[PDB]
């Protein structure tokens, strides 16, 4: 269709985009999310152009499904499958007992699945944060919001320097590297892994330099040994304080040996050495993975 | 080299090989166009190369625009006075998709020497999006080329710039290049570039990756060889002028080989 077949229920989110509405198909009963994009004085936004073209290609259980695009003179609606909650609100609801291990492990495994699918289809997400990770009542978690995403070539060209919400932003972006690649998304998922365990952001910087220094104080200040080329990087400074690397059991104390191993491979400084989503799926951390439902009503 | 995505390189190439068949324009569409010709299309694409030079847009952007135009014209009849509006809207969409800093719509209105209004451009953008169903992440010759370049022993800038030049020449001429897939034109261009500069041929490692051999590439290769030989006499000259630039290592000044000795 459509639009006349949808009954708006309520607002469930906002940003840019865009406004997101909960709605229901009146004929099929299907509950949906409508991403409403306002048009005009530069025509259709590049964010919407990229999100629609990319999400039309990406069909995966762990990636938000685009059902339809309703495109009139002044309005653009993206019709998505509805998911009940984002991971941030789930983490906030989970205070006092935390998220059970089987659920953290299931969520991470699914995120790496969705991410490896993106990467195998030459798509970088570039804003993996718990707000963009949506959960349902059946135990699924899905990557959402591809407005900031990009189709890459092999090898990569220089793309937008923004990029990625500060707390989840990789050190190679922060240090102004000419190129960045699939490893930026892994870095973000590393932060999120830690955050699912602790229910707090691992690196909550209030600026680029503070972001960098918080990473350095936790993982050690990188030198040429841990990260060949780092002292040559555009925004590297020889005056950077030289912090020792922490015992990794102190970064996320409740995490087990396999969990620590995987997290450390997701948070490797050198983007060449950082684990891929595809390789992470075979990590021993997931040997006993299941897909349980959330332990709380959404 | 995470930049060369070692863990995904093969998946991506496979994916692009599927998508290029799906994103392919209809071979015989110009015959079905009452008011426009291969020659008028060639004028359009040559102008777009100039636009790309003026705004310093990526070559990838130019390749995408051409793909959008050819797909749009595979289903939509266009009058000759409206062909450049299709082209301008295609270049706007390609820029929004591919560029970090796309030029403003006002800039795209301006480069048509006010043939069209901003309203017309914006309206055509919407129309192209509808006709293409927002399916804009199309594989291009360049996406295949940059993967092929990784098979150089060692990397040679002249080979690379020349391969791009040749792939870009193929955009001008619907007859014959509409019948070849981006991956096959990239393969022919790469071999022809390699041969011109180093005397070497399409390597075994690329047979492994692509399944293409010199025998399967021959038809396109014979076409591209003749395009290359005739380039200085072609009515359209913007690519030759562009590829004289040091940015592209002055490769349009290199001499084509007389024979391919296939
Ligand atoms: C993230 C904000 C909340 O938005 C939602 C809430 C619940 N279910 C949903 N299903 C799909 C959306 C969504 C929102 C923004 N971008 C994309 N690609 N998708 C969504
Ligand atoms: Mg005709």
């Amino acid at each position: 269709g459509s639009m006349e077949n949808f009954q708006k229920v309520e607002k469930i989110g906002e940003g840019t985009y865009g406004v997101v509405y909960k709605a229901r198909n009146k004929l099929t009963g299907e509950v949906v999310a409508l991403k409403k994009i306002r048009l005009d004085t530069e025509g259709v936004p590049s964010t919407a152009i990229r999100e629609i073209s990319l999400l039309k290609e990406l069909n995966h259980p762990n990636i938000v499904k685009l059902l339809d695009v309703i495109h009139t003179e002044n309005k653009l609606y993206l019709v998505f499958e509805f998911l009940h909650q984002d991971l941030k609100k789930f983490m906030d609801a989970s205070a006092l007992t935390g998220i059970p291990l089987p659920l953290i492990k299931s969520y991470l495994f699914q995120l790496l699945q969705g991410l490896a699918f993106c990467h195998s289809h030459r798509v970088l997400h570039r804003d993996l944060k718990p707000q963009n990770l949506l959960i349902n009542t059946e135990g699924a978690i899905k990557l959402a919001d591809f407005g900031l995403a990009r189709a890459f070539g092999v090898p990569v060209r220089t793309y937008t320097h923004e990029v990625v919400t500060l707390w989840y932003r990789a050190p190679e972006i922060l240090l102004g590297c000419k190129y960045y690649s699939t490893a930026v998304d892994i870095w973000s998922l590393g932060c999120i892994f830690a955050e699912m365990v602790t229910r707090r952001a691992l690196f909550p910087g209030d600026s680029e330099i503070d972001q960098l220094f918080r990473i350095f104080r936790t993982l050690g200040t990188p030198d040429e040994v841990v990260w060949p080329g780092v002292t040559s990087m555009p925004d590297y400074k020889p005056s950077f304080p030289k912090w020792a690397r922490q015992d990794f059991s102190k970064v996320v104390p409740p995490l087990d040996e396999d969990g620590r191993s995987l997290l450390s491979q997701m948070l490797h400084y050198d983007p060449n050495k950082r684990i891929s989503a595809k390789a992470a799926l075979a990590h021993p951390f997931f040997q006993d993975v299941t897909k349980p439902v959330p332990h709380l009503r959404l | 080299s995470v930049n060369e995505v070692p863990d995904y390189h093969e998946d991506i190439h496979t994916y692009l090989r599927e998508m290029e068949v799906k994103c392919k324009p209809k071979v015989g569409y110009m015959k079905k166009q009452p008011d426009i010709t291969n020659s008028m299309r060639a004028i359009l694409v040559d102008w777009l190369v100039e636009v790309g030079e003026e705004y310093k847009l990526q070559n990838e952007t130019l390749h995408l625009a051409v793909n959008y135009i050819d797909r749009f014209l595979s289903s939509m009849s266009v009058l000759r006075g409206k062909l450049q509006l299709v082209g301008t809207a295609a270049m706007l969409l390609a820029s929004k998709f591919e560029e970090i800093y796309p030029p403003e719509v006002a800039e795209f209105v301006y480069i048509t020497d006010d043939t069209y209004t901003k309203k017309q451009v914006l309206r055509m953008e919407h129309l192209v999006l509808k006709v293409l169903a927002f399916d804009l992440a199309a594989p291009t010759i360049n996406q295949f080329l940059t993967q092929y370049f990784l098979h150089q022993q060692p990397a040679n800038c002249k080979v690379e710039s020349l391969a791009m030049f040749l792939g870009e020449l193929s955009l001008i001429d619907a007859d014959p290049y509409l019948k070849y897939l981006p991956s096959v034109i990239a393969a022919a261009a790469f071999h022809l570039a390699l041969y011109t500069v180093t005397g070497q041929s399409w390597p075994e490692s690329l047979v492994q990756k692509t399944g293409y051999t010199l025998e399967t590439l021959k038809p396109c290769l014979l076409d591209l060889h003749q395009t290359y030989l005739r380039a200085p006499q072609h009515a359209q000259q913007s690519i030759r002028e562009k590829y004289k630039n040091s940015k592209y290592h002055g490769v349009s000044l290199l001499n084509p080989p007389e024979t391919l000795n296939v």
